[PDB]
């Protein structure tokens, strides 16, 4: 969704602190503030992202305390309020799966990380208890089951197959995500999309840095 | 008047213990706006909480319904 | 009653065009960015770069032949790495502009000659219309959309068990209002009595969880006794 | 920023909403999905 917030000074950069080298860069117009406008602009965006991704709930809809949902099971992705963040088990397996002075700055995002889990918190809340009806005005409450033979019945799958499968299809429900919650905890090349931007970023950076040490 | 953010410190500005629609991001999530007159800092606000009355015998119907006019603007 | 709130929707939106100017940033954030990479090229062209004079005429008249070269190929590889940034840079933001075009061809060909149901496609709420408008350099969307207002608590039932068969809603949902039981559709309360019209059968009352006790009248029977 | 924007597109028809485009939502007929978040990124669960 985001890169990170990097940005840089063109004259601490490439005159470090030095007069006759700041007065020499001065001939060459206008090119420091293009380059730092560049930059501030893809930092703004970067933040753009965020709010456009998951800023999309009017409220901050939760979950009931009495969570009786007709049979499913959703303690692995709803937040764990014991931890001191309100990160999931799920959202905690894949944080921890995701691993100078030259004036390079590294500015901080807009929405820190525990506001990004409220809210997602809110989406899943507001699905849970109340389908897809959050998402235009109001949220209409209606008990989970009858959500998912709505569900069925969008597919072309008559409602009373739901209800006369409703303990298998929720036991086929849990176990699926326990086999979701094994697979992350086990392997990780699940999360190479994320992983190859951090790295790509640093290798950018890396070579930046570099770059001041070559006689040209 | 000398606060200090995740992002900075800030001088100039007010800190309250309010929570507000954000008006200018800071970073960290602080945002600051001009308001009572003065430029206060405040932890953003994610929007009214809720809590939606959920039992698995209850549903609500609508009874009526509104026709907005909402407007798109792409280059 | 449609027709009022539609007319009052249209002129709310008139008023907010002719009162807020921001609306447009979007537009108006694209001409900024163009005239003022102009400006800096243009710019660009007071710079020395490192030679004796930024105007090419005053070396030109004052330096002999032989060594004119060396501050006209100063002034040259500095302009000519300025108008390769800027060429870059457009090409950059003319891919965002194409990508926002198609975007835009796309939204008119689903949302306006037709009904979609990807969900906030078409502004948030379900989607009944829309109407182009133009804009300089760009377009203006006018969704029209339907957003339920008013709602009341009613207890529900998954399935009617009568007279050992159970009993789903055909196209609905059953409800009651504290004493009797209706059908209704999903999205408006409109409630009606419950027929074998209305519902179909299927199995016996032992494997529904949450099934409840009612009546289904029948409409064949009044009318085959008469 | 592309793929910002897919990830707002598959959110807001697939988290809000069922979606009827085939494969939009993991392979089969799609149910509903649910979010959650990742350093720099979004993860979808897509019950099918
Ligand atoms: C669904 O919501 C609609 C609005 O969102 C409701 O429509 C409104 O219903 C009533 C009566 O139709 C009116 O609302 C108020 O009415 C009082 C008294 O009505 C008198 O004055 C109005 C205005 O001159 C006139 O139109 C009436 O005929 C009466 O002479 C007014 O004093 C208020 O200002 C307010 O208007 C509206 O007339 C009407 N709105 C529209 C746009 O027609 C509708 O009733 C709701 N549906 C249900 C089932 O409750
Ligand atoms: C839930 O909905 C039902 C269905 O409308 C309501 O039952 C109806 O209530 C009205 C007013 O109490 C009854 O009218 C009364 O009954 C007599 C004989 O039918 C009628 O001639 C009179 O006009 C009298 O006012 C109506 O009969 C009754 N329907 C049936 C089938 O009995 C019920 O009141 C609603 N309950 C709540 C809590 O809203
Ligand atoms: C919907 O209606 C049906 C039938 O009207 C209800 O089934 C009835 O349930 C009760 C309690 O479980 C049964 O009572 C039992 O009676 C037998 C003798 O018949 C007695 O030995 C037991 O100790 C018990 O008292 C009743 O027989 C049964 N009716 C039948 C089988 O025809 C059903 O409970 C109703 N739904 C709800 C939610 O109450
Ligand atoms: C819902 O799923 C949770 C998640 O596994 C289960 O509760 C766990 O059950 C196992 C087996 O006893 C133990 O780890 C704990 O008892 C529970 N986990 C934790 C973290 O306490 C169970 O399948 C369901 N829980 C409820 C309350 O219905
Ligand atoms: C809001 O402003 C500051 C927060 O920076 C509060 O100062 C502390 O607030 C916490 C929790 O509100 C208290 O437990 C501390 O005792 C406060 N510090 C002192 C020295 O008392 C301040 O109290 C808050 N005021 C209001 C009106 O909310
Ligand atoms: C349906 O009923 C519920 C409970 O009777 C209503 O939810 C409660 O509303 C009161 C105020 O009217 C609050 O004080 C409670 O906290 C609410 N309950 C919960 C669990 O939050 C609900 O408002 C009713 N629906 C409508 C449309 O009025
Ligand atoms: C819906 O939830 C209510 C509340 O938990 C359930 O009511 C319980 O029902 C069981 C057995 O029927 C009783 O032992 C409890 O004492 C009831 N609790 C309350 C607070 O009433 C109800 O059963 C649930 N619906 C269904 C179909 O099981």
């Amino acid at each position: 969704v985001s890169m990170t917030k990097t940005s840089v000074d063109c004259t601490m950069y490439i005159c470090g602190d030095s007069t006759e080298c700041s007065n020499l860069l001065l001939q060459y117009g206008s090119f420091c503030t293009q380059l730092n406008r560049a930059l501030t602009g893809i930092a703004v965006e970067q933040d753009k992202n965020t709010q456009e991704v998951f800023a999309q709930v009017k409220q901050i809809y939760k979950t009931p305390p009495i969570k009786d949902f007709g049979g499913f099971n959703f303690s692995q992705i709803l937040p764990d309020p014991s931890k001191p963040s309100k990160r999931s088990f799920i959202e905690d397996l894949l944080f921890n799966k995701v691993t100078k002075f030259n004036g390079l700055t590294v500015l901080p995002p807009l929405l820190t990380d525990e506001m990004i889990a409220q809210y997602t918190s809110a989406l899943l809340a507001g699905t849970i208890t109340s389908g897809w009806t959050f998402g235009a005005g109001a949220a209409l409450q209606i008990p989970f089951a009858m959500q998912m033979a709505y569900r069925f019945n969008g597919i072309g799958v008559t409602q009373n197959v739901l209800y006369e499968n409703q303990k298998l299809i929720a036991n086929q429900f849990n176990s699926a995500i326990g086999k979701i919650q094994d697979s992350l905890s086990s392997t990780a090349s699940a999360l190479g999309k994320l992983q190859d931007v951090v790295n790509q970023n640093a290798q950018a950076l890396n070579t930046l840095v570099k770059q001041l040490s070559s006689n040209f | 008047n000398v606060f200090q953010t995740r992002a900075g410190c800030l001088i100039g500005a007010e800190h309250v213990n309010n929570s507000y629609e954000c008006d200018i991001p800071i970073g960290a999530g602080i945002c600051a706006s001009y308001q009572t007159q003065s430029i206060i800092a405040y932890t953003m606000s994610l929007g009214a909480e809720n809590s939606v009355a959920y039992s698995n015998n209850s549903i609500a119907i609508p009874t009526n319904f509104t026709i907005s006019v909402t407007t798109e603007i792409l280059p | 009653l449609i027709a009022n709130q539609f007319n009052s929707a249209i002129g709310k939106i008139q008023d907010s065009l002719s009162s807020t100017a921001s609306a447009l940033g979007k537009l108006q954030d694209v001409v900024n960015q163009n005239a003022q990479a102009l400006n800096t090229l243009v710019k660009q062209l007071s710079s020395n770069f490192g030679a004796i004079s930024s105007v090419l005429n005053d070396i030109l008249s004052r330096l002999d032949p032989p060594e004119a070269e060396v501050q006209i190929d100063r002034l040259i590889t500095g302009r000519l790495q300025s108008l390769q940034t800027y060429v870059t840079q457009q090409l950059i933001r003319a891919a965002e502009i194409r990508a926002s075009a198609n975007l835009a061809a796309t939204k008119m060909s689903e949302c306006v000659l037709g009904q979609s149901k990807r969900v906030d496609f078409c502004g948030k709420g379900y989607h009944l219309m829309s109407f182009p408008q133009s804009a300089p350099h760009g377009v203006v969307f006018l969704h029209v959309t339907y957003v339920p207002a008013q709602e009341k608590n009613f207890t529900t039932a998954p399935a009617i068990c009568h007279d050992g068969k159970a009993h789903f809603p055909r196209e609905g949902v059953f409800v009651s209002n504290g004493t009797h039981w209706f059908v209704t559709q999903r999205n408006f309360y409109e409630p009606q009595i419950i027929t074998t019209d209305n519902t179909f059968v299927s199995g016996n009352c032992d494997v529904v969880i949450g099934i409840v006790n009612n009546t289904v009248y029948d409409p064949l029977q009044p009318e085959l006794d008469s």
